[PDB]
């Protein structure tokens, strides 16, 4: 039944601008 | 086939049925006396054994769709607990998602009350 | 964009490129600094070629510097920049950077499955196998289908070292 | 408040498909003068699965068999008759048509059947736009010797299988199938435009059939299509669904892919049509002159793998120029690749205009343009659908080499 078959980058470096 | 009547406009040949179907006039009929029966079927919730069967019919097995179901329900409730377990039920709320993700309307989790219960307090007491 | 311009860019670019593909990072920022005199702009173009040139003599270090001056200089930088950074870091082996490479390529909205490929296969080839398995099974759980030839290879090769559970 | 403030198909096409279970959730029916097609009647949401757009019973279909012996699904043929010899006498291989043609002049015939009423919706001789139907005249527009001989074999079988099995001492149950061998001809042409080939498990048995699916062939075809059938074997019912995720507006035509990585001459050849979006179209160039694969896909956003070249759509923002003709050529251009070896522009300036000059040379090739083709149609008042086909794959072909001279030109512009 139910139970058959087991059941970071790009961030401080922005342009400054 | 393409024919412009000197205009612009093309004119074209529309298909019709051009022969006799006596299937059509017999079967197109509405029963007028079912409002008191399709209230109570709604107000029983066998409208819900219809979406059950519905939805049964594109399982190759009945078990696995259980254990899906189950486990949808699992998401539902670990994701927003306090939601669930009153007038809202997590297997309701996921049958009728998988009813609605075919595109046929169904209120949200089967989740329906009495409008005619006479303000706070009063229970409604069963004919058995 | 007149044709002076046009004519100018086309020089420095062709330069630029003549001396990315033969493995002069240096002589490529020489080119740079050159346009930045010159008023012309370094687009995208330019920082690829740059981190070209820093990835094919194995230069981890310069190209990821090389990101960083296209990411400051305001630049998105192209699939082809961000490809060759994740095929370099899979030949040095290192996965984490190339992991961290392919959470940027998302964040940019870039389609990070050829580049997935790209980096199991390079950490499969320099004899990586356990960072491979790590990086494959990180993008299989993430939704992305690998090649018949990737999964027979990752089955094959895992079996091979005796590694029944991956 | 509200005081202050193409044409519909016959009502009674959907009427009988209705009396006997068939469902169309959506979408309605409409008629132009193209031909027939299905629209979404309002804007079908996105869900999170796939959606139920139509479902058709599996008694109303006419399939058979793909792989011998022949058994047909539902078995309407009795026992007997000689329409089943007519039928297995045909080639394994390449008679698959003839056999649900005969098929379909059969059901024709029976008087119970639903494609007596369904057959009154089929394109006619003067409507099918199948090449079976084209004469003479109509095949020396196509402009491709090749496709000429293909159609005249394919006319030359079809009619030798008629007269071969239609002749005079035939039973009368058989000479009324085909009285005439153009009846048997737009029966073909009728098989081969419509018919669809799928792998249906029906009960224990699974199996590959050629099937005659009414309310499914009114699809028209997409290589970008917006929906697709799944068979339903619990109840022997075939699903159109729409994908899954994706966003359809009100008047939106429901489209499937009849047939995935097949050319413009191909599709001219089965559904007797072709399109200028076509992602698998080839023009044979010479190869001298290549350009950089890498950086023509990413010029224009064409990512994933050779066999799933797809635009993303985001980036462009608005540029409709990067469309199936984009990424055919992409597949057909002449193209080098060295892992991350850079392009020097210099040398894209000379392979791009070498591969101009060759898509110029195949432009004058043709007696005529492609901008005159579509004033020819415009004008056109007194052709067959065929001679219009003809016109418009000839045109698609020139739009196509005119698209892939305008993406040499905005990919050496864009490289800088
Ligand atoms: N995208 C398309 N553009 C032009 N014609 C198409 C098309 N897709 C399908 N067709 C045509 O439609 C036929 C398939 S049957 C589709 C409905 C048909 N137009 C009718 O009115 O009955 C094919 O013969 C093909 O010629």
């Amino acid at each position: 039944g139910t139970g058959f078959n087991k059941g970071d980058i790009l961030f401080y470096h922005r342009e400054f601008c | 086939g393409i024919q412009r009547d000197d205009n612009g406009r093309r004119i074209w040949r529309r298909r019709t049925l051009t022969k006799k179907d006596d299937m059509l006039r017999y079967k197109l009929q509405r029963v007028p006396f079912v409002e008191e029966q399709v209230r109570k079927i709604k107000e029983v919730g066998k409208v819900m054994t219809m979406d059950i069967e519905r939805l049964l019919l594109s399982e190759d097995n009945r078990f696995e769709f259980v254990n899906s179901v189950a486990a949808e329900a699992t998401e539902y409730v670990e994701k927003n607990r306090d939601e669930y377990g009153g007038t809202k039920k997590a297997i309701f709320h996921v049958l009728s998602n998988r009813v609605n993700d075919l595109g046929f309307d169904r209120p949200e989790a089967y989740a329906e009350s009495d409008p005619y219960k006479p303000g706070p307090g009063y229970l409604k007491e069963y004919y058995t | 964009v007149s044709a002076l311009e046009r004519s100018l860019r086309l020089t420095f670019m062709d330069e630029l490129m003549e001396r990315a593909r033969n493995r002069d990072p240096s002589g490529v920022s020489e080119v740079i600094y050159d346009m930045i005199a010159a008023g012309l702009s370094p687009g995208p173009r330019s920082f690829h070629g740059l981190v070209v040139a820093h990835a094919l003599n194995g230069d981890e270090q310069g190209a990821m510097h090389s990101l960083r001056k296209e990411l400051g200089a305001g630049q998105r930088p192209l699939p082809e920049t961000m490809i060759a950074l994740v095929r370099l870091s899979g030949s040095k082996g290192n996965a984490q950077r190339g992991l961290e490479l392919l959470a940027a390529m998302e964040k940019l909205n870039y389609d990070i499955r050829q580049a997935w490929l790209i980096l199991v296969e390079e950490l499969v080839r320099t004899n990586h196998l356990e960072e491979a398995n790590k990086v494959f099974l990180k993008g299989a759980r993430g939704g992305m289908r690998a090649t018949d030839q990737l999964y027979d290879l990752m089955i094959e090769e895992d079996c091979k070292a005796g590694d029944h559970s991956n | 408040f509200p005081l202050f403030q193409l044409e519909s198909a016959d009502p009674d096409f959907y009427k009988i498909g209705y009396v006997r279970r068939v469902r169309a959730y959506g979408v309605e029916f409409k008629e132009g003068p193209d031909g027939f097609g299905i629209y979404a009647s309002k804007d079908i949401e996105p869900r999170r699965r796939a959606r139920v757009i139509m479902e058709i019973p599996h008694e109303l279909m006419i399939t058979i068999r793909q792989k011998h012996p022949w058994m047909f699904f539902p078995d309407i043929v009795p026992i007997g008759h000689p329409i089943f010899d007519i039928i297995n006498s045909t080639d394994p291989e390449r008679d698959w048509d003839l056999r649900l043609a005969c098929l379909l002049l059969f059901s024709f015939d029976r008087e119970d059947h639903f494609w007596r009423l369904y057959g009154d919706f089929l394109p006619a001789a003067d409507e099918c736009s199948s090449l079976l139907l084209a004469t003479e005249e109509d095949l020396a527009e196509l402009q491709d010797p090749q496709l000429v001989s293909t159609i005249r074999q394919q006319q030359k079988r079809v009619l030798e299988f008629w007269e071969k099995n239609w002749h005079s001492g035939v039973p009368l149950k058989i000479k009324r199938l085909a009285e005439d061998a153009e009846r048997f001809i737009w029966a073909v042409s009728i098989a081969q435009t419509r018919c669809i080939s799928m792998k249906t498990r029906i009960g224990a048995l699974v199996q590959d059939l050629n099937m005659m699916i009414p309310y499914a062939d009114m699809l028209n075809h997409s290589f970008e299509p917006n929906c697709f059938l799944h068979w339903r074997p619990k109840d022997r019912i075939l699903e159109v669904m729409s994908n899954a995720g994706q966003a359809i507006k009100k008047g939106e035509e429901m489209t499937i892919n009849y047939m995935p990585g097949q050319k413009n001459n191909m599709l001219m050849e089965r559904y007797g049509f072709s399109t200028p979006v076509n992602p698998w179209d080839a023009i044979p160039f010479s190869g001298d002159s290549r350009i950089h694969l890498n950086s023509f896909l990413s010029v224009f956003n064409i990512f994933g793998l050779p066999e799933e070249y797809y635009h993303d759509s985001e980036l462009s923002g608005d540029d409709s120029f990067v469309d199936g003709a984009v990424i055919a050529a992409a597949r057909t251009l002449p193209t080098w690749s060295d892992i991350d070896l850079p392009p020097i522009p210099s040398a894209e300036r000379k392979a791009v205009k070498e591969l101009q000059d060759e898509c110029r040379k195949m432009l004058a090739e043709y007696p005529t343009t492609s901008e005159q083709d579509q004033k020819l149609l415009d004008s056109l008042s007194e052709a067959r659908t065929t001679f219009a086909t003809a016109v418009k794959y000839r045109m698609h072909r020139k739009m196509f080499i005119g698209k892939i001279i305008k993406a040499l030109d905005i990919y050496q512009e864009r490289l800088l």
